[PDB]
RNA sequence: GCGCGGUCCGCGCACCA
RNA sequence: UGAUGCAUCCAAGUGGUGUAUAUCGCAAACUGAUUUCUGCCCAGUGCUCUGUCAACGUGACGAGAUUCACCGACGCGCGGGUAAACGGCGGGCUCUCUUAAGGUAGCCAAAUGCCUCGUCUUCCAAUUAGAGACGCGCAUGAAUGGAUUAAUGAGAUUCCCUCUGUCCCGAGUUACUAUCUAGCGAAACGACAGUCAAGGGAACGGACUUGAAGGGCUAAGCGGGGAAAGAAGACCCUGUUGAGUUUGACUCCAGUCUGGCUCUGUGCGG
RNA sequence: AAGCGUAAAAGCUUGCUUGAUUAACGAUUUCCAGUACGAAUCGAGACUGCGAAAGCAAGGCCAGCGAUCCUUUGCGAUGAACAAAUCAUACCAGAGGUGUCAGAAUAAUUACCACAGGGAUAAGGCUUGAUCCUUCGAUGUCGGCUCUUCCUAACCUAGCGGCUAAGGGUUGGAUUGUUCACCCACUGACAGGGAACGUGAGCUGGGUUUAGACCGUCGUGAGACAGGUUGGUUUUACCCUACUUAGCUGGAAAUUGCG
RNA sequence: AACGUGUCGCGAUGGAUGACUUGGCUUCCUAUUUCGUUGAAGAACGCAGUAAAGUGCGAUAAGUGGUAUCAAUUGCAGACAUUC
RNA sequence: CAGUGAGCGGCGAGCGAAGAGGGAACGAACUCGUUGCCGAAUCGGGUCUUACAAGGCCUUGAGUUGUGGCACGUGGUUGGUGCAGGAGUGGCGAAAUUCAAGAAAGCAAACCCGUUGCUGAAUACAAUCAUGGAGUAUUGAGCCAAAGAAGGUGUUAGCCCAUUGAGCCAUAAACCUGAGCGCCUCAUGAACUAAGCGAGUAGCACUGUUUGGGAAUGCAGUGUCAAGUUGGCAGGUAUUUGUCUGCCAAAGUUAAAUACAGAGUAGGAAGACCGAUAGCGAACAAGUAGCGUGAGCGAAAGUUUGAAAAGCACUUUGGAAAGAGAGUGAAAUAGAACCUGAAGUCGUGACAAAGACAAUGGAAGUACCUCCAUUUCAAC
RNA sequence: UGUUGGCGAUGGAAAUGGGGUGCCCCCACCCGUCUUGAAACACGGACCAAGGAGUCAAACAGACGCGCAAGGGAGGAGAUAUGCCAGUACUUCUCUCGUACUGAAAGGGAGAUGCAAUGCAUCUGUGGUGUGCACACGUCAAAUCCGUUUGAUUUGCCCAACACC
RNA sequence: UCGAACCACCUAGUAGCUGGUUCACAUCGAAGUUUCCCUCAGGAUAGCUGGUGCUAGUAGAAGUAUUGUGCGGUAAAGCACUUUAAAUGUGCAAACAAACCGGCCUUAGCCAACUGCAAGGCCGGAAAGAAAAGAAUUAGAGGCACCAAGUGGGCCUUCUUCGGUAAGCGGAGCAGGCGAUGCGGAAUGAACCGC
RNA sequence: CACCGGCCCCGAAAAUGGAUGACGCUUAAGCCCAAUUAGUGAUUGCCCAUUAUUCCUUUGGUAAGGGCGAGAAAGUGUAGCCCUUCCGAUGUAGAUGUGGCCUGGAGGUUAGGACGAAGCUUAUGGCGUGAGCCUAAGAUGGACCGGCCUCUAGUGCAGAUCUUGGUUGGCGUAGCAAAGAUCUAACGGAGAUAUACUCAACAUGCAACGUUGGAUACUGGAGCGGGGAAGGAUUUCGUGCCAACGGCACUCGUA
């Protein structure tokens, strides 16, 4: 809206806020980011380290279907669950199964504390999960 | 006083905007609900012209090629040849009889064949002749541990089947 | 930097920190 | 420069100009009638004649991409010529060295001499002027032409005779204006205004401080002030602003020359 | 270079040596934004040197040096359908350099000249040439001619015994654009100064200062010369005030009160 | 005195404001939708009882024919309705 | 996907895509050359069938230096004759007050009482005398609605007018009626009758350009110039050597979904837009009048009097323009470009003073005026 | 907080405030600008009307308002109310930002306690210490209408947050 | 119209330079300085300022004294630069996350050893909570963040001064002013006197 | 006798007339000290600030208390819910706030108008610190429009050598001066011989125009003569007319 804006506030003063000795004009420090060597440097080394340079390998073709690999972990492991078999679930009997690529995701991870055994279908996983998912009863399966 | 902002990178400079020296580069939306009125008026009028055939032809199951979209299934161009055979129809005669067909495709496995010839064998029965969804494997049901699942884990197969690709040869 | 001649001196040639 | 030419236009071609020509011709430069002369220098830079390297080609290493070596034209380098080519003509009897040579015949305080109103003679009562002589000439000089010259010049300078209101030193007259009337009728300019002395002040006030004048309204003049009008100072400086021109500035492009391949065939020899 | 420091030494002689090495991204000082670079201080680990030993030493105390990208050397993953050998690339540590040294790859001339600006800056006041306060959307520049006024530190004239006195005077000519200077002649005498270095809508235009052209010296050249020479448009008052003359008419509570 | 100054009532010169709007600008949609040697687009000259421009038309020239409609057109003139 | 943990870039300023996924569209597919088998069965021209037939008859004209064919009961798309419907297009086609009152104005405190009560009889007015538009308004009753929709009409209209529904009439050819329906002619679908796949091409070298394409993404010029299914091309880092996967260049046609960034023809619908110095340059005889040798440049300007011309007959002064009367009209203070009619500037009448301190300005009083407001009047 | 006079008897009145013009005493440099400094001999400045200058889009951030929350939300498109209606009502799938980072890369990938030294056992749970709202338990002052307040402090647990591990 | 004609277009070319920039009250209120830049008529950066807050309101306070304890080589003094050495200055401390006095636990950290020293904790005690000697005072709430503007030409004066003959001249140190500000006085004056 | 201080004089010379601020002052109205009504006896001679103290009013707080015959709302901000109390108040560049003011349009709500809307005028007052709002009168106008809550934007002018249109002083001014020059009578024409009267007439209708006759001059054969090209395109001719144009005038005209 125009009738919230500054400019309202500024009729009658005639700079609109930039002064009578620098006035208004039109580029004072140059077009975009010029100059960020040289008149502009400790802005852009102290605000943005690591601007220049180059570093590491090139990869022409890069595609990102083969490379998707999303991850969930022990303590999240509940999400995948529904409510009843949650509560019906125990160790020593039978389990829930999860299917973690058909819920979108394709690694296991093992952080915090397992809240529900269960058997896990998933393309990876990590020792730490394994073990802990073996020792919290339920078991973890390659699929592909 | 240029303060902690990000470096932009906003790309406008060529002549896009139009003014009395340029006729622009730009595109807008402004007839968005006028042409979906009109699509969906000439949806209604062919299917009232073609009645009472089907307005959408007949079309296979096919799965989504990438690791990322395996697991999907979608709807293909149309019946491969080995198909039509294994259903006993000619590809001539399912064309004018509402099936549409594709010669490119290959049918590597026998699961897909299976699927798409159910299809065709169900429209057939269906189908009467005048005189001149999508199917995901199912969830599997809760079950218990075994004992070599406990006795044993599965990332030292995982590391060594990497491994022996990664340092083969 | 390079070919020559008599460490140097003469030629004729090359130049993205 | 003898036409297969020299100079040269055009994006191009069986294209164009000097050339409807043909060395008493055509093209490209310099000096500037006649008369008299035109000195010395080829070191520099030009212009001209007589080892090094590009493409290509050949051989060797290698599984191969490669790599190495040899060959390879002008040109450059070396050596001659050339000053009516650009230009130069000093320094310390000599001798030298600079870098090649050291200002010849002439001319001059000149439209070229700083010092400088040079020194001498002449011209006037008196001449920083003029003329004639003299030359250690800041820094004259030979077709970057030197010296001289009758006739000619809306060229630049000095003197003499004649003549005169240029002057001593101004006076009188004429026509048209200005001046007044009838008719007709603008512009420029325009913050507001508009009497002085001293003081202080962005250091030269109409307006402020303290004094001193000043009744209002008018006609013809005048050029002291209004730091009067005219035009975003053309001098000087600034800007990571221009353009014209030059070159032995950086980076390039036509034009000219040179080599290879291609156009490209047939026989006899070495 | 200079300062500080040092006597069985930090100086001199001498014997053995290479701590001038490596040092897990340890911390800190100086500059400082509490950023880097250069330099320096306190340390931990390895392998060592000298010494009987405690100890001392990771150069010569304190000035002597350098980013990204690129090239190159040493050390120890990739080339995406798969495999081998070359080749290329990557992570880590150095070297090749930016002296305008926190780091573009850079010659002149314009008098034929241009634009945006600047009194932030050159060509009346202060000090005594210096300075840079005003003026760059402009305050017309030397000399002469013409005309008025003022000063005194008195040239003549006038009084005194060197003093008083600014009242009235202070000339015309040759050469030169001159101011100045010099010379001839007259005179009682041929004094010195201020007024925006008085005075250009008062004049003149000889000088200086554009474009044309010649010379000397300078430059390879285009061109330059507080060197010489010749030729080169000088605009507007009819407004207000000042001044000079020329007319009409109110007014003493200086227009009113009868004050 | 006059000229000048100031305030109020009335009047000139001038053409703002408000109200109005057969115009512009912008956005969408539909289709038996795309000129010319069978002479186009453009350019010129003419045509009415009265007719300069504009509009329409072409020596059949402010229009001829056919359909539909139904009594005008109008500045002034002039002259089949069961539709001439 | 993606301003991208791709990539290009004095690796600076900056630039910059593709595969996959959800969708729109979709009856989407076909034709030559080559190989094999036929070999004029083909084309043009005359002529006859209603016929410049995809038909018959005839023709050396073209063509064997190869036109054409074939393969691994139905036809309205052969032609000639007839006659139907639908859509589209154009005409026709609907209700209800010119109702009553000439103060034609009010009050009775959410609703009801109220279909009822009570409020003036007016003349005011105008710096003695005369003078002073049109009812779509007000108030009360009553109707139509499958129509309240916006325009016209002398002021604000559902009822005064127009428009709109159902529903009728007419309609060369084209479009739809799976094949619209017949007849003649002609075609034709179902039952009997061995090798092969596009040469100055792809590639390679040099040079130039273009790309995100990086030991080279695409293209162009010259030099050079292949292979044969065993083969060739592509798999985003160059070379040589083995595998694997996808596809078969160097010939052709092809609807729909998409653009219309200063087109056009016929026909429509709109807007939190502009409101005559705005919006197109142009609301008007506007690309006009005018300017330039020319290429070109290019305005100003609402006729907005009034409901209706009723647009001032007649008297009279003047050469006339005009003035003074009279008249039309609700208004002439609406008199011809004539609605309203501002500021600035000027004339005139009355008044106030005083211009020897430029004016303007501030603070505080007073003299005179005041078409202004408020208060009081016999109790504060 | 009363008392005594004047004017005012319904007018062309009286009074009190506004407004207008003149006069007297006092005060008072011309606006806008750039500048250390303007009344300036520093630039712009005859009068009036109408017009006339921080806006639209796109990427990011901080503060404030609103919805949902380990999840949030599309977009494009479709379906039928729907055939006035460019609006509103409804939607599968997907996509995107986030719940996990790190390495040049091949790649790897985060709980606590006890016992031991890809180990074993339990799982109602802040990894520890210092400084730390409110609440709970005690104690002491001041004031008090005696009912309680206003303060301080001790101990327990300490939420948010900061420092050291 | 010529040291590169005219017409239309790219083009509203770019400008660190000049000019302009439209209503009122209220609460607050500057800087001409630092570092880097082909930087010097301009930027980025810190300081000065505004807005928004967070947190356990007197807390980890101070442009000022007192007491205790350190640093210094200027004025003056002296001499054939230097011992001697001020006045004005400048660092630290002055009882509640501190420190004190005796258990215990842990560590190799040091030492020939430890119950010695070093370091981190647990437990218990004392406490004019800081007396008296001139023996502080406070218009005395401590700490922590986020977002952003203008400015980066200064000038005058008091004392101290370097250059310059001097100067209404150039360059610095400390503080106060003007700029950004009137009012009352010095007859008048940016800066003097009072406020 | 020498020196050594207080006041005054000499040393001490410029350009428009002039400056203790001016007049003036000398038993000071000058200079250096010292008093406050004078040896009489307690305490302050008097004049002038935007300062100090105190009183009234406004506005804002890092605000502090109380309440919930006309009156009271559990409350940031108003015509503030009501009452009491204390402290501050200037400011360029700059920041922020405001139940702060104003303009064109949209969604809602409440209203006005032919018994007179918008617009316009003002010695029309009232209210507000202010931006502004409201009433009155029109001897103005003739058809539309106000308040409140949200939404929206081409939203506020004194100056840019600002843009377009109108006006204005200068001002009845500067000027309308080359090319020699006209006079007279009679006709024509509204262009006159134009009077309140007295009055013979002048002193009270001026100035200027066409045609014809006469007079006087000029051009002077390289002519203000008679024909043509380029360029122009009806300016040619007759009859009328005289608004505008022919920079004065017209009865006349290339109008
Ligand atoms: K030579
Ligand atoms: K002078
Ligand atoms: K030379
Ligand atoms: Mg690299
Ligand atoms: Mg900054
Ligand atoms: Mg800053
Ligand atoms: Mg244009
Ligand atoms: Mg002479
Ligand atoms: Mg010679
Ligand atoms: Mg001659
Ligand atoms: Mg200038
Ligand atoms: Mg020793
Ligand atoms: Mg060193
Ligand atoms: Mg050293
Ligand atoms: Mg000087
Ligand atoms: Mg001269
Ligand atoms: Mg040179
Ligand atoms: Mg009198
Ligand atoms: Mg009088
Ligand atoms: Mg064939
Ligand atoms: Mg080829
Ligand atoms: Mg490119
Ligand atoms: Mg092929
Ligand atoms: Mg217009
Ligand atoms: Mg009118
Ligand atoms: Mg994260
Ligand atoms: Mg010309
Ligand atoms: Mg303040
Ligand atoms: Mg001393
Ligand atoms: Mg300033
Ligand atoms: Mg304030
Ligand atoms: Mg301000
Ligand atoms: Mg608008
Ligand atoms: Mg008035
Ligand atoms: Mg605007
Ligand atoms: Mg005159
Ligand atoms: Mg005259
Ligand atoms: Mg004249
Ligand atoms: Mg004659
Ligand atoms: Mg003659
Ligand atoms: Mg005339
Ligand atoms: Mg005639
Ligand atoms: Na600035
Ligand atoms: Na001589
Ligand atoms: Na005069
Ligand atoms: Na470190
Ligand atoms: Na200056
Ligand atoms: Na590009
Ligand atoms: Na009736
Ligand atoms: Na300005
Ligand atoms: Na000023
Ligand atoms: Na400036
Ligand atoms: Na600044
Ligand atoms: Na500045
Ligand atoms: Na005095
Ligand atoms: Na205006
Ligand atoms: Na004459």
């Amino acid at each position: 809206p125009t009738r919230f804006k500054k400019c309202r506030h500024q009729r009658g003063s005639t700079f609109c806020g930039y002064g009578r000795v620098g006035k208004h004009r039109k580029h004072e420090s140059g077009r975009g980011n010029a100059g960020g060597m040289h008149h502009h440097r400790i802005n852009f080394d102290k605000y943005h380290p690591g601007y220049f340079g180059k570093l590491g390998m090139d990869h022409y073709h890069r595609k990102k279907n083969p490379m998707w690999k999303p991850t969930i972990n022990l303590n999240n492991l509940s999400r995948l669950i529904a409510a009843e078999e949650a509560a019906k679930a125990a160790k020593g009997g039978t389990l829930p199964v999860v299917d973690l690529q058909s819920s979108g995701y394709a690694k296991l991870l093992g952080n915090g504390h397992i809240q529900v055994p269960c058997i896990v279908k998933a393309r990876y996983v990590s020792k730490l999960a394994d073990k802990k998912i073996r020792k919290a009863g339920g078991a973890v399966v390659l699929q592909a | 006083p240029k303060g902690n902002n990000a470096i932009p990178h906003v790309h406008q400079k060529k002549h896009w905007n139009p003014c009395s020296s340029q006729k622009g580069n730009v595109k807008v939306f402004l007839n968005q609900p006028a042409q979906k009125h009109r699509r969906r008026r000439l949806r209604l009028l062919k299917a009232k012209k073609v009645f009472p055939r089907p307005l959408k032809a007949l079309r296979p199951q096919v799965n989504c090629p990438t690791v990322r979209h395996n697991m999907k299934r979608r709807l293909g161009r149309g019946f491969s040849p080995a198909e039509l055979k294994a259903a006993g129809l000619n590809p001539q005669y399912a064309a004018t009889i509402g099936i549409r067909v594709d010669s490119r495709r290959k049918n590597k496995s026998e699961e897909g064949m299976n699927v798409n010839v159910q299809r065709l064998k169900t429209y057939m029965s269906k189908l009467v002749l005048f005189p001149m969804a999508v199917v995901y494997p199912s969830a599997e049901a809760p079950r218990a541990v075994s004992a070599e699942e406990k006795s044993m884990c599965v990332y030292a197969f995982l590391k060594k089947n990497h491994s022996a690709v990664r340092f083969f040869g």
